[PDB]
C-alpha cells in the first residue's frame, strides 16, 4: 500500500468514514496532495479537496502559469506516466479520477507538471521516454526491446529526422507494447507519446519541415542520401541519440 | 480432481491448477513459445504464448495463467495474432542477422516461429543501429554468441534448479541485462551441454561440432547411449561416413530429456585412434595383416599353447553389446573354459552379491523410483559422476518435496544436501544400527543405494552382509509393493554380463591363462596378463589393451551396429546402426563366429535373427525391450545371495575411495577423444575458472 | 500373415523381402526445437547394411553407396496401416513404440512458495 | 621434397608446390589435406603433368592478417563491406560487433578487425 493512503487511514477512522465522503464527489472522495512543479510562478506543495478544477488550482496555489494561462502549452495531470492534456480542454476538467479518465488521463500521484509556451513538449517527452529506457528491469521482451525503440524514434522527432508517416509508425509501435507486459511500466512507457501524438502532431511535422527543408531529405529511420557505412561507423548524416 | 474448460470451441479436460498452455497442449491447439518448457519452472517472460480468455480484459500468458472451471479461451482471435505479430516484431528488433553464420540455422525456433506468426517483413530500419553483446567464455564445450540470445532465462532455470550449477545468471538491467558469470567463470558441470538443447537460439551452441553441418542434410538414428550404465536414449546425427553429433531424445523412465556431458561429446573419438585392419605382432612392433592371416595365428596359437579348461580366459569390456558377450561366452565353454571373466578390479572372482536373481545387481526400485523417494542411503557412490542423469533425478526429488539423504564413502561433492556417516565399513554398522537406520524403518518409500565400485572391493562380502541384513529386518526397505536394495552399475555392459551369468568359475579364478581373449577390456593393467600369455585384443580404438595384445582385430562401435543394452534397471534396450564400421572393421559377433569355426567349435547360430533366438535362451528379458517388471523373488534373492555366502568375510580397515577418477576419460572412446582431454584439463578442480571463491 | 516370397506383384528384388529388416516409428520430438509438427506420423526406414552403405570415392571425395533404399522412407497415417504394408510387402519390421513427455502440473506461484526450514536453494529468476 | 609412397618408392616434388598457397606453407583448417597428402594418394593422376598450371590461389587467411585494425569511437562498429562505387546491395548483411572487450575484435562475414578507441 502507498505510504500517504496508509497515513490518512488512522485520522479517517477517528473522524469517521463520512466526514472524508463529505469531501470530494461520490467515489473520489477526501483530499490528496497536490504536488505542483513545472511552469508555474510558484511551485509549491498543498492539500486539497478532489474534484478541485485545474484553474482554481494553479492560480490559488501556485501563483499561475508563469506569462498567464494564455501562455499554456499544456498540462500533465499526474506523473510522467499519464498522457499530456490540452489547454481548451484542460480549463473545464476536474480533479477526480473519473474527469481524468473520462478526458483520457488519469490522476496517478497528482504530480501536475506545466509547460509554457516556451518549452517545446516533443524534449519533455523524449525525456520521459529516456526515463523509462533507463527504468525497465528488461525481463519481459515487449517492454525491453520497445522502450528503446521509442527513445531512439523521439530523438529523430526531436531533430525532426523522420518521414510523417513515422509517426503513425511510432503509434503503432507503442501499441505493441502496451497490452503484452507483466507489469505496468510498460503502459506507463506508451501511453506519454500517445498523448503527445493526439495533441501536439502539428509539432512534429512543423519540426519535420525544419529538417527536410533545413538540413535534407530524409528517409525511413534517418537515412539520406549519401548516408553510409565507413570503416566502422555511420558517416554521411546527423545520427540523432550517438 | 479434474477440471474443464473449452479452447477453440473444443472441451478439454485436465488437472486442476494446471496452466493453460498445458490445456492447450492437451487438446491439440498449438501456441508459439520460448521461454516455458517443459522441465523448467514457469517464466512468462517472453510474452509470446498470449492468448484471450473471456473474463480477462487483456490477453493473458498462457504458460503462467492457472485454468479455472468453464474458462473460455480463444488461440485465433484477431488480437491474439495482432499480439503475436507485435511480440515478434520487438523481439526480431536487435536481433543479428546471422541465419547464415548461425549453427542454429535451420533448426531455429525464433526463425520457425517467426515464419509462421510473425510479419513477412520489419520496420525497423533505425540510422543508431541494434545492440550488440560482449561474448562471454564459458569453457571449451559450449560457444556463445551473445547477440543472438533473446533472455529466455531457459539456460539460467536450466543451470541453477536442475543440474545445480548457481554460476550462471542474469547481470545488469534493462538492455544492457547480459547471460553470464559476471565474471570469467566455466559453466563447470556434467550437464553443461544441455543448456545447447534449451537454447531456443544460436547463443549457446556446441563447440567442437561447429560450423560442420547443417540440420536438413544430417541422417537421424534412435540409439542408446553406452558411456554409463543409465542407458539414455540418444538421437545420432551422421552424414555420411562420420557422425557429427548426439542429441537427446524424450524417455520419461530413464534420462527425461537429458543426457550428460560425456555421452554428448565423445562422438569425436569415434574418428580417431581407430582400428580399422588387423595388426600382428612381431618383435615389438605392430603389422598390419589381412582377416584369414590374423585368425589363422589365433588358431595356430591355440594349437601350441594347447589350453586345457580355463586356462582360455575371457574378458568383456565396459562398452560391449549382449550379442558379443553372448558369443564369447558360448566360445568359451566350448573350448571347456568357465573364465570368462568382466573387466573390473577383482574381475577374476565372482561378485560378492551374486548372480541367481536379477535383483541382487540391479536398480530394483527403478529409475523412476527415485520420484517417490523419502530417504536415501548412498553406500561408496558418487552419483554425480557413475550416473549423472540419475543425480539431476534425486536432486529434483530433493527440491520438490521432503526428503533425507546419506551417504557412507568419500566426502562427494553434490548438487543435494547430504549426510556424511563415515568412510568405513564400522561407520555404516554405526549408521544402519543409529538415527538414520531409524529413519530408513519410518521411511515411506526408502531406498538404499549400492554403488558398483564397492563390488570390486575384497571386502565386498562384509558390505553386502550388512546391508543384507538390514534389510531382511525392515519391511519398508523390501515389501511386496515396494524394494529398496538397489546396486547402481556404472558400465553399460556389466547388467548384460551378469545377466547372461558372464561370471567365472571358483576354480577358474586359482587357475593362471595360457591364452586371454580382451573383448573391449581396457582397464586392464599389466599384472592381470602372464607374461607367456597370448592376448587377443577385439574392439574398436587404440587403447592400452591393444597394446598389450598379440593379435589385434577390428570391431565395429556403438554407433555402428545393432545392438541390445542392459541398463541398471535391468531393461533391455535396442539400438539402431547410424553408420557402417569403418575401413575392415567386422561386427563383433560375426568375428567370435568366425574365429570359432578357425578353432573347430562352430558356434550354431550365423545369422541375426538366430543370434536373437539364443538371447531368448539364455533369457527371456532380452527379447523384451523397454520393458521393466519387478522381481517375484525379492525375499528370497536377499537372504539367498546376501546374507547367506557373505557370513565368513572380514570387513578391511581401508577407507572407501572414489570408484572413477576423472568423470571425462572412462573408457576406450573417451580416452581417445580430444574433447574429453581437453574438457578434464579445462574442468579441473583446482583451475580458478571453476571455483567461484 | 505375411505374405512370402514370389507372389509379391510389385517387382521389387527377393533380397529386398529376403535380409532386409525396416524399422517403423514416430519421429522424437527434437531436443533443439520445441515445435511437434513432425512427430505424428509413421515412419518406415531401412535398417543400413554393413559394406554397402557409404564408402568414400578416392577422386573428389563423394559418399559411394551401394543400398539403393539408404534414402526412402514411408509416411503413414497410423501403426497398423504400417504393419499392414509391411506385412503385404514381405518386410520384416520392427516396431518402435514412442514415448511421451509424462504430464505434470505447473504453477507459477510455486515459484514463491514460503520455505518454513532452511533454503534448499535460491531460486533467481 | 621427396615423399615416400605407400609403395616404399620415393616421389619428388618441388618445393613450390608443396606448399598449401603460393603465400601461405601450411594448412589453415585440421581437416585440410596437405599438398604431401594430396600428391601421396594422388600420384597416378598427376602423372606427366604440369604442376605449374594448376589453379594455387591465394590463401586469404593471410591476405585478410595484412589488413590494419579499424579504430571505433563507441562501443559498437558497423560493418557491412558494401561495395561504395557500384549500385545494388553487393556486401554482407550488416551486422554489429561488440569492441568493449580488449584486443580486435574481427567481423564474423569479411575478418575486418575491429578494436575501441
Ligand atoms: S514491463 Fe515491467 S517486467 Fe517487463 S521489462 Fe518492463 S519493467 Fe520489466
Ligand atoms: S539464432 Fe536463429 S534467427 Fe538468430 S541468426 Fe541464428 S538461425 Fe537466425
Ligand atoms: S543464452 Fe539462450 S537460453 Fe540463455 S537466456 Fe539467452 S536465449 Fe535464453
Ligand atoms: S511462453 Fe508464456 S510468456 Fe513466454
Ligand atoms: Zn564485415
Amino acid at each position: 500500500t502507498n505510504v500517504e493512503t496508509v497515513a490518512v487511514a488512522p485520522t479517517i477512522l477517528r473522524r469517521g468514514g463520512d466526514w472524508f465522503a463529505s469531501f470530494g464527489r461520490e467515489r473520489n472522495s477526501g483530499t490528496k496532495l497536490f504536488c505542483i512543479s513545472g511552469n508555474v510562478n510558484e511551485p509549491c506543495t498543498v492539500e486539497e479537496e478532489m474534484s478541485i478544477p485545474l484553474r482554481e488550482l494553479l492560480e490559488k496555489h501556485c501563483g499561475g502559469i508563469k506569462g498567464g494561462w494564455d501562455n499554456l502549452l499544456g498540462v500533465i495531470p499526474g506523473g510522467c506516466s499519464v498522457p499530456i492534456l490540452p489547454k481548451n480542454i484542460c480549463e473545464d476538467v476536474l480533479m477526480d479520477f473519473d474527469a481524468l479518465k473520462d478526458v483520457q488521463s488519469g490522476l496517478g500521484t497528482a504530480a501536475v507538471i506545466v509547460i509554457n509556451k516556451q518549452q517545446d513538449v516533443i524534449r519533455a517527452i523524449q525525456r520521459f521516454a529516456a526515463f523509462y529506457k533507463h527504468e525497465s528491469c528488461g525481463q519481459c521482451t515487449p517492454c525491453r526491446e520497445g522502450t528503446t525503440w521509442l527513445l531512439k524514434a523521439m530523438d529523430r522527432f526531436r531533430t525532426g529526422q523522420a518521414k510523417e508517416r513515422e509517426i503513425d509508425m511510432l503509434y503503432e509501435l507503442t501499441k505493441d507494447i502496451e497490452g503484452h507486459t507483466i507489469c505496468a511500466l510498460g503502459d506507463a512507457a506508451a501511453w506519454p507519446i500517445q498523448g503527445l501524438i493526439r495533441n501536439f502532431r502539428p509539432e512534429m511535422e512543423t519540426r519535420m519541415k525544419k529538417f527536410h527543408d533545413e538540413v535534407g531529405a530524409v528517409s525511413v529511420g534517418g537515412w539520406m542520401k549519401d548516408a553510409r557505412v565507413e570503416k566502422g561507423k555511420v558517416v554521411g548524416a546527423p545520427l540523432p541519440g550517438v | 480432481a479434474e477440471i474443464e474448460l473449452t479452447i477453440d470451441g473444443h472441451k478439454v479436460s485436465i488437472e486442476a491448477g494446471s496452466a493453460l498452455i498445458q490445456a492447450c497442449e492437451k487438446a491439440g491447439v498449438t501456441v508459439p513459445r520460448y521461454c516455458y518448457h517443459d522441465k523448467l519452472a514457469i517464466a512468462g517472460n517472453c510474452r509470446m504464448c498470449l492468448v484471450d480468455v473471456e473474463r480477462a480484459p487483456k490477453p493473458v500468458a498462457s504458460c503462467a495463467y492457472p485454468v479455472a472451471p468453464g474458462m473460455v479461451v480463444r488461440t485465433d482471435t484477431e488480437r491474439v495474432k495482432q499480439a503475436r505479430e507485435n511480440v515478434m516484431e520487438m523481439m526480431l528488433q536487435n536481433h543479428p542477422l546471422d541465419c547464415p553464420v548461425c549453427d542454429q540455422g535451420g533448426e531455429c525456433d525464433l526463425q520457425d516461429q517467426s515464419m509462421r506468426y510473425g510479419r513477412d517483413r520489419g520496420r525497423f530500419t533505425e540510422i543508431t543501429g541494434k545492440r550488440s553483446t560482449e561474448d562471454k567464455n564459458i569453457g571449451p564445450l559450449v560457444k556463445t554468441s551473445m547477440n543472438r540470445c533473446i533472455h529466455c532465462t531457459r539456460c539460467v532455470r536450466f543451470a541453477n534448479d536442475i543440474a545445480g550449477a548457481p554460476e550462471l545468471g542474469s547481470s545488469g538491467r534493462g538492455n544492457d541485462m547480459q547471460i553470464g558469470t559476471y565474471l570469467e567463470k566455466n559453466l563447470n558441470t556434467e550437464l553443461s551441454g544441455n543448456v545447447i538443447d534449451l537454447c531456443p537460439v544460436g547463443a549457446l551452441t556446441n563447440k567442437p561440432y561447429a560450423f560442420r553441418a547443417r540440420p536438413w542434410e544430417l541422417k537421424k538414428t534412435e540409439s542408446i547411449d553406452v558411456m554409463d550404465a543409465v542407458g539414455s536414449n540418444i538421437r545420432i546425427d551422421s552424414k555420411g561416413v562420420e557422425v557429427m553429433r548426439v542429441i537427446p531424445r524424450v524417455h520419461e523412465d530413464v534420462n527425461e530429456e537429458w543426457i550428460n556431458d560425456k555421452s554428448r561429446f565423445a562422438c569425436d573419438g569415434l574418428k580417431t585412434q581407430r582400428l580399422t585392419t588387423p595388426l600382428i605382432r612381431v618383435g615389438d612392433k605392430f603389422v598390419n595383416a589381412t582377416w584369414d592371416d590374423a585368425l589363422s595365428t589365433i588358431a595356430k596359437a591355440y594349437q601350441q599353447k594347447a589350453p586345457k579348461g580355463d586356462e582360455f580366459k575371457a574378458v568383456a569390456g565396459a562398452l560391449v553389446e549382449v550379442e558379443s558377450m553372448v558369443a564369447l561366452k558360448d566360445m568359451t565353454n566350448a573350448l571347456g573354459s568357465e573364465n570368462t571373466t568382466t573387466d573390473t578390479p577383482n574381475g577374476n572372482s565372482a561378485p560378492a552379491h551374486g548372480i541367481t536373481f536379477r535383483s541382487n545387481y540391479l536398480f530394483n526400485s527403478s529409475i523412476a523410483g527415485i520420484e517417490d523417494a523419502d530417504a536415501i542411503l548412498l553406500v561408496g557412490t558418487n552419483p554425480r559422476r557413475e550416473a549423472a542423469v540419475m543425480n539431476a533425478r534425486i536432486r529434483k526429488a530433493w527440491l520438490r518435496q521432503e526428503l533425507e539423504i546419506a551417504s557412507v564413502g568419500p566426502t562427494l561433492d553434490a548438487t543435494f544436501d547430504v549426510a556424511e556417516l563415515g568412510n568405513t565399513h564400522a561407520d555404516l554398522e554405526k549408521a544402519l544400527s543409529g538415527e538414520f537406520g531409524e529413519v530408513l524403518k519410518n521411511a515411506k518409500n526408502p531406498l538404499i543405494i549400492v554403488g558398483s565400485g564397492i563390488t570390486d572391493r575384497e571386502d565386498a562380502g562384509a558390505f553386502f552382509n550388512t546391508i543384507g541384513k538390514f534389510v531382511e529386518s525392515t519391511p519398508s526397505v523390501l515389501n511386496e509393493n515396494w524394494n529398496g536394495y538397489n546396486v547402481l552399475q556404472r558400465s553399460a555392459s556389466r547388467a548384460g554380463a551378469y545377466d547372461i551369468g558372464f561370471t567365472p568359475s571358483d576354480e577358474a579364478s586359482k587357475t593362471t591363462p595360457k591364452m586371454v581373449w580382451l573383448l573391449g577390456a581396457d582397464e586392464v593393467a599389466a599384472s592381470d596378463i602372464p607374461a607367456d600369455a597370448f592376448v587377443v585384443y577385439q574392439g574398436h580404438n587404440g587403447d592400452v589393451g591393444a597394446q598389450f595384445a598379440d593379435v589385434v582385430l577390428p570391431g565395429a562401435a556403438y554407433t555402428e551396429k545393432a545392438g541390445t543394452y542392459v541398463n541398471t534397471e535391468g531393461r533391455s534396450q535396442i539400438s539402431r546402426a547410424a553408420t557402417g564400421p569403418p575401413g575392415g572393421a567386422r561386427e563383433d559377433w560375426k568375428i567370435l563366429r568366425a574365429v570359432s569355426e578357425y578353432l573347430g567349435v562352430a558356434l550354431p547360430y550365423e545369422d541375426a535373427y538366430e543370434v536373437r533366438d539364443r538371447l531368448a535362451e539364455i533369457s527371456p528379458s532380452l527379447v523384451r525391450y523397454d520393458l521393466v517388471e519387478p522381481t517375484v523373488f525379492g525375499d528370497v534373492a536377499v537372504q539367498h545371495s546376501l546374507v547367506g555366502p557373505n557370513g565368513s568375510v572380514t570387513p578391511s580397515s581401508a577407507p572407501l575411495t572414489e570408484t572413477i577418477e576423472n568423470f571425462y576419460m572412462t573408457d576406450s572412446i573417451s580416452r581417445s577423444s580430444p574433447t574429453m582431454a581437453k574438457s578434464s584439463i579445462a574442468f579441473n578442480k583446482d583451475n580458478k575458472k571453476n571455483q567461484a571463491f | 500373415d505375411n505374405v512370402p516370397a514370389h507372389e509379391i506383384v510389385s517387382g521389387a528384388p527377393a533380397e529386398l523381402s529376403r535380409n532386409r529388416v525396416v524399422r517403423i516409428y514416430q519421429q522424437a520430438k527434437p531436443a533443439t526445437q520445441s515445435g511437434e509438427y513432425g512427430t505424428f506420423a509413421w515412419r518406415l526406414d531401412w535398417d543400413i547394411v554393413d559394406v554397402a552403405n557409404r564408402w568414400e570415392n578416392d577422386l573428389i571425395g563423394w559418399q559411394s553407396s551401394g543400398d539403393y533404399m539408404q534414402a526412402t522412407q514411408m509416411k503413414f497415417t497410423s501403426k497398423e496401416s504400417a504393419i499392414k504394408f509391411a506385412n503385404k510387402q514381405g518386410w520384416d519390421f520392427y516396431i518402435q513404440e514412442p514415448h511421451h513427455r509424462k504430464f505434470r502440473v505447473k504453477q507459477y506461484a510455486n515459484n514463491f512458495v514460503h520455505s518454513y526450514g532452511k533454503l534448499k536453494h535460491i531460486r533467481t529468476k | 621434397k621427396s615423399i615416400i609412397s605407400y609403395n616404399g618408392n620415393t616421389i619428388e616434388i618441388p618445393e613450390e608446390y608443396t606448399k598449401q598457397a603460393p603465400n601461405r606453407d601450411s594448412t589453415w583448417a585440421p581437416a585440410q589435406a596437405s599438398k604431401t597428402e594430396i600428391y601421396k594418394n594422388n600420384m597416378v593422376r598427376f602423372e606427366q603433368k604440369d604442376l605449374s598450371k594448376q589453379p594455387m590461389p591465394y590463401a586469404g587467411i593471410e591476405l585478410i592478417a595484412q589488413q590494419p585494425v579499424r579504430f571505433v569511437h563507441g562501443n559498437t562498429a558497423v560493418c557491412d563491406g558494401a561495395n561504395h562505387n557500384g549500385p545494388g546491395a553487393q556486401g554482407h548483411p550488416k551486422i554489429f560487433i561488440n569492441v568493449d572487450a580488449p584486443g580486435s575484435h574481427a567481423c564474423q562475414y569479411c575478418g575486418t578487425r575491429y578494436e575501441k578507441e
